[PDB]
């Protein structure tokens, strides 16, 4: 989900 | 109720890209980009990952937003  | 819900859980995927791409997974129709995006998917861009957990939990929740939820 989080893309960093 | 007094506030938004998945909306700012993709306010928070990273604004880089992950942000509006999550946005994209739960702000389009349930499977407008959902599936372009986390189905033909060539090398894993980055909004089909990130909006693909994202798309996923906001069905589950926003269907009947009421137990845990996913991303």
């Amino acid at each position: 989900c989080l893309g960093x | 109720m007094l506030q938004k819900k998945i909306e700012e859980i993709a306010a928070k995927y990273k604004h880089s890209v992950v942000k509006k791409c999550c946005y994209d997974g739960a702000s389009v129709n349930n499977d407008e980009t959902c599936e372009q995006r986390a189905a033909r998917i060539s090398l894993g861009p980055r909004c089909i990952k990130a909006f693909t957990e994202c798309c996923v939990v906001a069905s589950q929740l926003r269907a009947n937003i009421s137990h845990k939820d996913m991303c």
